[PDB]
């Protein structure tokens, strides 16, 4: 809880630091992949705006 | 062994090879391929010949023609049938167009 | 020990890996594919061409799905050529929505297409479908062979021509199920010039589009009566005014068979209330799953 | 010549599928950075499109 009795222990540092490696590409890959979406889905929000809005534009034309 | 048959009279049931998809297409390969026949079997003269001499019969260009003006274009074309045929067969089509004079 | 029944992708693969994957898998006789759906993927010519030499070459494709692949000109000419009535084809489903291909795309399809006996269900949604090429779709209903199911378009600009075409088509078509044409920048509601005295004579005037209107709505209550297959409607996110509205009201009163249906948000609200109490009605009953006892 | 002597050497399988695995996520880093670039270029000129489709409302009403 609070001593700090760490005993020598000599992991395989190079496994370690692989698996480091290996766990910020996935999380980089994930992000990457979250944006994606997420700027896809705005992309297709912003078109069927565009279209909306060439369908529309009515009321103040005809005022 | 000791003859223990045994023979199976196999009867084809009905339940092999039902269509899947009801209701809008999935027949129009037939007359397609009926289509091909003047898709294939006639020259475009008779066909250019035909679009003329129809829309020349269609006087209020509604692309259609009612049982007189049927008549009419079968017989320009010497036609010679049977009224009654004929007549069933324009009802028939005429249901296939319930909305349409 | 499984094969490749259905296909489910949604990353770009480049037109060099789609088309390098597509002929490896017409060079290989992989019969057991019945669906593959990919959105985005980005087909194109090559790849759609791709697949229709395997489709040719086997003829087991049964369900596709190529949604926001920006298929071009030469993509509708594959898919209409490789849609022969002679090639006897297995696709069951077709989508291609986030396709501005417009007319000439569509008649590229129809070219096939048009007389098509293949599918099920067809979406063309959010594909700007210019009112003009609602001709060949045109072709499609005044056809008395039927044996599909689905037709969307929603998202097109199809219009108040392309409604009238369609309703013009229903009056033949006996067999429709659903149908979706909202989002079409169909526009019934003439605007808010709905206070005369600031223009006088726009009464006078206005007889062509207003006359031809009353003639559209005229037609779409006539095809809801005669209709006796259709019963699915969308009309969201579209120009449909309070008047068409409750003509549209009184019509559908008669056919009573229509299971689900839908209208413009700016439609008159108690009328909007009465069309859902109304069809509230008209639900149908959902088949329950018969769950087979495994013996 | 090189035609009989593949020898077996005892090359270390892990160590290559660790390097050539980390070489996979970064291609996949590589492709999906590309694709999110493509999708917010997109999103972006969408964006400014449905501006400047009110701006076509805009453009309509300074005429």
């Amino acid at each position: 809880m609070s001593k700090k009795s760490g005993k020598g222990k000599g992991k395989n540092d190079g496994d370690e630091l692989g698996a480091e490696k290996e766990q910020v590409l996935r999380t980089k890959v994930e992000s990457l992949i979250q944006r994606l979406g997420h700027e896809q889905e705005r992309a297709d929000r912003a078109k069927a705006a565009e279209n909306e809005l060439r369908a529309r534009l009515f009321d103040l034309d005809k005022d | 062994m000791d003859n223990t048959g045994k023979l199976e009279k196999q009867l084809v049931t009905l339940n092999d090879g039902l269509p899947k998809k009801p209701a809008k297409e999935i027949i129009e390969e037939l007359k397609h391929h009926l289509y091909q026949d003047f898709q294939k079997f006639f020259s475009e003269e008779k066909k250019q010949q035909y679009q003329n001499n129809f829309a020349l019969f269609d006087r209020d260009n509604d692309k259609y023609i009612n049982l007189s003006e049927l008549k009419e274009l079968l017989t320009s074309v010497n036609i010679t049938f049977p009224d009654d045929e004929l007549e069933e067969l324009y009802n028939e089509f005429c249901l296939t167009s319930p909305e349409a004079d | 020990d499984e094969n490749i029944e259905k296909i489910h992708l949604w990353e770009e693969l480049g037109p060099v890996g789609v088309r390098s994957i597509m002929d490896s898998l017409t060079e290989i006789p992989y019969l057991h594919t019945k669906s593959i759906r990919l959105w985005k993927v980005k087909a194109q010519d090559e790849g759609t061409r791709t697949i229709c030499n395997y489709m040719e070459k086997s003829k087991t494709i049964e369900y596709l799905d190529l949604m926001d692949n920006q298929v071009g000109s030469l993509g509708c000419e594959f898919l209409g050529r490789v849609l022969h009535p002679q090639i006897e084809i297995p696709l069951l489903k077709l989508k291609l929505d986030h396709n501005e291909f417009g007319t000439e795309g569509l008649m590229q399809l129809a070219a096939g297409l048009c007389m098509n006996s293949v599918l099920e269900k067809l979406s063309l949604n959010y594909c700007a479908i210019t009112a003009e090429g609602s001709k060949y779709i045109q072709q499609i209903l005044s056809f008395v062979n039927t044996n599909l199911k689905k037709l969307k378009m929603k998202g097109n600009l199809l219009k108040n021509e392309g409604v009238h075409q369609l309703f013009r088509a229903f009056k033949v078509n006996k067999t429709l199920e659903k149908v979706d044409l909202s989002d079409n920048q169909f526009d019934t509601t003439l605007g808010d010039d709905q206070d005369p005295e600031a223009n006088p004579n726009f009464f006078e005037t206005n007889k062509d589009a207003i006359e031809h209107n009353k003639q559209i709505i005229e037609n779409i209550c006539e095809v809801l009566k005669a209709a006796d297959t259709l019963l699915y409607y969308d009309f969201r996110f579209n120009n449909i005014s309070k008047t068409d509205a409750k003509a549209i009201i009184d019509c559908l009163e008669a056919n009573k068979n229509i299971y689900y249906m839908e209208l413009s948000e700016h439609i008159p609200k108690d009328l909007i209330e009465r069309k859902k109490g109304l069809m509230k009605k008209r639900k149908p009953k959902k088949k329950k799953k018969k769950k087979a006892k495994k013996k």
